[PDB]
RNA sequence: GCUCAGGAAUAAGAGCUGAAUGCAUCUAAGCUCGAACUCUGACCUAAAAAGAGACCUCUUUAAGGAUUCCGGUAAAAGACC
RNA sequence: GCAGCUUGCUACCUCGAUGUCGGUUCUUUCCAUCCUGGCCGUGCAGCAGCGGCCAAGGGUGAGGUUGUUCGCCUAUUAAA
RNA sequence: AGCUUGUAGUCCGUAAGGGAGACAACCCAGCCCGUGGUUAAGGUCCCCAAGUGUCGACUAAGUGUUAAUACUAAAGGGCGUCCCAAGCCCCAGACAGCUGGAAGGUUAGCUUAGAAGCAGCUACCCUUCAAAGAGUGCGUAACAGCUCACCAGUCGAGGUU
């Protein structure tokens, strides 16, 4: 038999396609430190999409210098609290948590997530971590941070979300000093990301529940006469006669969406403080209006509205210093029109 | 506590397996990355990448990557590990890359007949080299 | 039709041509090459097969052609004497329905040779020994058996 | 032009007549396959 | 080829009979294949504005008819977006006969051409009376 | 006559050779060099300004290994004593090669008109000098000098065209 | 809308040093390069890894969890938030 | 000599049935590699060929006739 | 052909138990029940009872680690490595490298004006010489420097078929 070839339906790069074990994306890698100390990640909540008219500043592009309409995602980004500093020791079996110091004073609504750590050992915990770093038991340092969604109104929840973030510094001592400076403080998104820079966005995608292989993997439907013989939206064959089994690579029904996904190289087009600049007439549908500080991300982002979106400094960015975008018009017309 | 540095992999495994089946001791093996496999580097790497990428690794053989876990697997192949006796033997065995901190400074032993200087040539590679060429971080 | 077909000896002889019908004639024309009248060649090598096999007349003709060409090129037209000792006496038959009445029809002739049996003998002078040896190696490359060259006369003349 | 010192390294090697591998100018046998006949690389 | 500023959906697939709108003598040409287009299994060759297709002259003069030619689509009913966010659509689909290089066989083009084709092939723009 | 497998290497004055562990180390006026020379069945002794390399057995492998080890010791002592020099020429037809040294690499710009320069790696403490149309490569390690010259010659390879017409490159005219 | 890489180690191959075999030799040791391959690296999943993990906090008739209630960023039942 | 992918030979399994060709859908594997990557030779100036080696990660499509497999033909295509 | 059809012996069929991974018919063995011992076949690094057994060599290919069996790839080749033997040269200095001459012959005859030793068909070409041919090479429209087959000094031991 002389066969016609096709690329495989869907990607096996995301198998098993199960539901994410948490509603928060977890970062498995952190990029290289390339400058002054700072947090490598922030976290906001997706609001919705709008579009801007901007001058194409992208070097070498055909439309560079002319007016272009660019879709943007609005992400409401209230200040996060640096709740703790955690130290990690590297050994043959990998990284292990070795020490943690919690900030002396923490927000009372953190009790919705965890019983509040007391204002106990912070000075001696920090000196213990300093001794550990001096004696070489510490491989690196991360900052445990959490969001404060109570200030938002389109997100109904008041329980904070907690996550670890890397610190970008040239040396472990510099990392420890910066973490001590930022410990217990409220960091704004301008203290993590700058306008016009590329970032990576992680989020839990839109949940679709249980979906068939046609929607879930993009398999072809039965065609022509076969379309009305009783197996229309349904895979042609589960396998060969031998091997006597259904491969895991055969497209099948199952959970669709509500997965963790990372998008790369999303450009920040605006860091705003007043949500009236971006909120349309009538508000964002099912969300409301922006009230705190916000961010405009060029293009689309994984997740629906109100989903927690984690932003991190780019890990596979190609282009060098991009610049500050020239946003000439932010559309606030009614999205419900 | 056996130091696997400069020891033939199969002969050390046979010795430790027979000791475990004699069944009066817990055996610890340290520096598993420093064990020796005789034969040409190309042939050993070829056979080990074949064994690593062989099976139906979604639902088939799962060949380990770390050198200590590979040595544990090699000893497992010389045991009745599906039996209660072999299960106890494998439960009484611990293998380490380098020296674990708790065993640090403990008195070690070496198998004289497993020593690598009894080999007649230089055609050998280390288990750590095999593991890191298969992509194991240790 | 590969020579591996009628190569192994598994059977009795089949040579009495008066009880068979229609054997194709052999392809081998001459059996004595070089200078046939002279016999005072000092060196005399031979090619012996080392397995019990059947050699078809076409294989014999190919080996004879290659050896004769090499000898004529190196030693000259009358610088050598070459003798092909064996004649194709066995009749090779083929089954040309299936396996009913499978006794075959005669398709050719072959020589049934034994281990250490001489196939070709080449007589030359002292200075032509290596050329004869090389030509006979080329001839042995065309035969369906492993072969070896042996010196029959002139061992002290060569070394 | 053609430079002799470049020609010595580029065109002054033998080629195996069965696998085409380059061999030394003095080599009587291919290193890759051991073939006994080697031709000089054809520089014309 | 040179990139266009707009995003063009490949709207016309193989078998479409498009009106030919130059003075070459071809009235209706059927798309046979699309140049520089590699497909996938079961997918018909697709062409949007700015694409060059191999066509067969179905109507027109008898000299043009049954000839395999090259044509460039200059009008398509499927809407396409300019870089500045405005969507453009024509009232019909329309093509013009050209060579491999992009030169039109005709001399005048009745009807408006797309600015995308007018820029990708500058001679189509000069041949056309108006570029929209 | 009697086949002797052992080989002797004279140690010139000012040269201190040691074989602690299984590593040879030669110190001389021009520098110091260290190599690993270990093979089972081969023994090396240093004594009184003279190194002797012998094989316990006498098979062809041991003969080859004693020869190779003696040659390596000779090359190491010669490198620490007088060093090694390798001469290469620069030839081109139409594009003038821009050859320079940027540290531990050699930059070869405009090679056959290319807009991207070639990079040739330098090995060890090998000194490369571009003295106009020629390159001199001096060092204390024959291995390092030979590999630097090989790196240059392979970086200047014309991997596309007919070698009988295109002959641009940097070629060794004298080995170490 | 986003979706280059880089590095390591190699195949064929090209070389360095180098004896057997005074010379020569890419090879017998040794060494450097060398692919859309392999590994690593920017992704997903992964304490049910039986060596069944690390750290911190809170609290030991408590911490906290579930059920009922109003819901939806989730959802076939469960679950999840 | 290899393979067992053509056709034969044979009758060991199945006649208290292992549903028969071709297509379609979907998955996987081999390399004796068509393209894509790296090489070597050339009767290799370049362009482009011809021959061979490594390499199975990806690709290998759309159509007219014919049930076709196969094959013919068409226009694209890096290759179909 | 694990095909078909004979013949002698022995088996399975109807044959346990032990051993070969499993194995109708391959090896031991024909086998009443229980106990003890010693053996057969086969095995003795672990899985697995008993050798990380001894002596002398070979193999570098994970070759192999496969009595018989249809369950184990051929011709050809290898300056891969280990052996035996026989020729020839060799401290009256072999083989390979380091040196120095390849000066008299001929520019041998070759239609077309031109391949004047490498298109080409032929020799006791010098008196004689420790040394120089009717021709081994990137190169010559007709000429050459630059490379050989040769004795010479060289360190100094085996070389070659």
């Amino acid at each position: 038999m002389a066969s016609i070839h096709r690329p495989k339906r869907g990607s096996l790069a995301f198998s098993p396609r199960k539901r994410a074990k948490s509603h928060i994306p977890r970062f498995r890698a952190w990029p290289e430190a390339t400058g002054e100390p700072k947090l490598q990640s922030f976290a906001g909540y997706k609001v919705g999409m709008t579009h801007v008219i901007m001058v194409d500043d992208t070097k070498n592009s055909l439309t560079q210098g002319m007016e272009i309409s660019v879709p943007v995602t609005v992400i409401e980004t209230p200040a996060i609290r640096v709740a703790a500093i955690r130290a990690y020791a590297e050994d043959s079996t990998g990284e292990k948590a070795i020490a943690e110091v919690w900030a002396a004073d923490l927000d009372p609504e953190l009790k919705r997530r965890i019983p509040i750590p007391a204002a106990g050992n912070q000075a001696e915990a920090l000196e213990n971590i300093g001794k550990l770093i001096e004696e070489g038991r510490v491989s690196d340092v991360r900052a445990v941070i959490y969001t404060l969604p109570k200030s938002l109104t389109g997100v109904p929840k008041k329980v904070p979300d907690i996550m670890e973030s890397g610190i970008s510094a040239r040396d472990l001592g510099t990392k420890f000093e910066y973490s001590k400076t930022i410990l217990g403080t409220l960091v704004s998104v301008t203290d993590v990301f700058k306008n016009g820079t590329l970032v990576d966005t992680a989020a839990i995608t839109i949940g679709k529940g249980t979906q068939g292989p046609v929607k879930r993997w993009g398999i072809q439907l039965m065609k022509g006469k076969h379309s009305r013989q009783g197996s229309l939206r349904q895979v042609g064959t589960l396998g060969a006669f031998n091997p006597s089994r259904v491969s895991w690579r055969v497209p099948q029904m199952g959970q669709m969406g509500y997965h963790q996904r990372t998008e790369f190289n999303k450009r920040i087009l605006k860091i705003g403080s007043d949500g009236e600049e971006v909120t349309p007439e009538g508000g964002f549908i099912n969300y409301g209006l922006v009230r705190g500080d916000y961010i405009l991300i060029k293009g689309s982002v994984p997740g629906p509205s109100k989903r927690l979106i984690r932003l991190r400094d780019p890990i596979r960015a190609k282009k060098a210093d991009l610049g500050e975008p020239n946003i000439l018009y932010i559309s606030r017309e009614s999205k419900q029109g | 506590v056996i130091d696997a540095k400069g020891l033939i992999l199969g002969r050390l495994a046979s010795s430790v397996a027979k000791q475990l089946l004699s069944g009066d001791e817990k055996v610890y093996i340290i520096n598993a990355e420093q064990a020796i496999i005789s034969g040409s580097r190309a042939a050993t790497l070829r056979e080990y990448r074949e064994t690593r990428e062989r099976g139906a690794t979604e639902f088939g053989p799962y060949f380990p990557k770390r050198p200590d876990r590979i040595l544990k697997r090699t000893i497992r192949g010389m045991l009745p590990y599906k039996r209660a006796r072999g299960r106890d033997a494998m439960s009484r065995l611990k293998v380490y890359v380098g020296v674990p901190y708790e065993l640090k400074g403990a008195e070690t032993v070496t198998i004289p007949d497993a020593d690598m200087r009894l080999l007649s040539s230089s055609r050998y590679v280390e288990l750590g080299e095999v593991s890191q060429k298969m992509g194991s971080k240790f | 039709k590969p020579g591996s077909m009628y190569r192994n000896v598994r059977q009795r002889s089949f040579t009495r041509r008066k009880y068979m019908g229609g054997v194709p004639g052999s392809q081998v024309i001459h059996y004595d090459m070089g200078d046939k009248a002279n016999t005072s060649f000092p060196v005399k090598i031979s090619l012996i097969v080392e397995e019990k096999c059947q050699i078809r007349h076409t294989a014999l003709e190919a080996a004879r052609i290659t050896a004769n060409r090499h000898l004529v090129a190196d030693t000259g037209k009358m610088g050598f004497y070459m003798k092909l000792r064996v004649y194709p006496h066995e009749v090779i038959r083929e089954n040309k329905s299936g396996m009913r009445r499978a006794f075959g029809k005669n398709v050719g002739t072959a020589a049934r040779v034994k281990p250490m049996q001489k196939i070709f003998t080449v007589a030359v002078e002292k200075q032509n020994f290596k050329a004869a040896k090389e030509a006979l190696w080329h001839a042995g490359q065309k035969l369906p058996t492993p072969c070896r060259i042996v010196v029959d006369e002139g061992a002290e003349l060569v070394q | 032009a053609r430079f002799p010192e470049a020609e010595e390294r580029l065109l002054n090697k033998k080629i195996c007549m069965k696998c085409n591998a380059r061999n030394a100018i003095r080599a009587t046998r291919c290193r890759k396959c051991g073939y006994g006949t080697l031709r000089v690389k054809s520089k014309e | 080829m040179k990139g266009m500023r707009s995003n063009i959906p490949r709207a016309l697939n193989a078998g479409a009979q498009i009106a030919c709108v130059d003075n070459t003598g071809a009235k209706v040409v059927e798309i046979i294949s699309v140049k520089k287009y590699r497909g996938v299994k079961n997918r018909m060759p697709c062409a949007g504005i700015g694409d060059m297709c191999v066509v067969s002259v179905k109507k027109g003069t008898p000299e043009m008819r049954k000839q395999v030619l090259l044509a460039v689509v200059v009008r398509q009913k499927q809407e396409f977006r300019r870089p500045d966010g405005l969507h453009v659509s024509f009232e019909d689909n329309a093509m013009v006969i050209t060579d491999e290089e992009g030169i039109p066989k005709g001399t005048d083009i009745k009807g408006p051409v797309a600015r995308e084709v007018a820029e990708r092939f500058p001679k189509i723009g000069t041949t056309a009376s108006i570029i929209v | 006559m009697v086949k002797e497998i052992a080989r002797t290497i004279e140690i010139p004055e000012g040269v201190s050779v040691s074989l602690a562990q299984d590593v040879f180390t030669a110190t001389g006026p021009k520098g110091t060099v260290e190599r690993k020379l270990w093979y089972p069945g081969i023994m090396i002794d240093v004594k009184d300004g003279e190194v002797v390399v012998d094989a316990e057995y006498a098979r062809k492998e041991q003969k080859a290994m004693v020869g190779t080890f003696a040659s390596h010791i000779r090359n190491l002592v010669k490198g620490v004593n007088e060093g090694f020099e390798c001469k290469m020429s620069i030839v081109y037809a139409h594009f003038p090669m821009q050859v320079k040294v940027d540290g531990k690499t050699l930059i070869i710009g405009n090679f056959l008109g290319e807009k991207k320069p070639r990079f040739a790696k330098i090995i060890g403490e090998t000194k490369v000098k571009v003295s106009g149309n020629d390159v001199t490569i001096t060092g204390i390690n024959k291995e390092d000098v030979g590999q630097t010259a090989a790196n240059i010659e392979q970086k200047t390879k014309i991997k596309r065209f007919d070698p009988r017409i295109f002959q641009d490159g940097i070629y060794i005219v004298q080995k170490a």
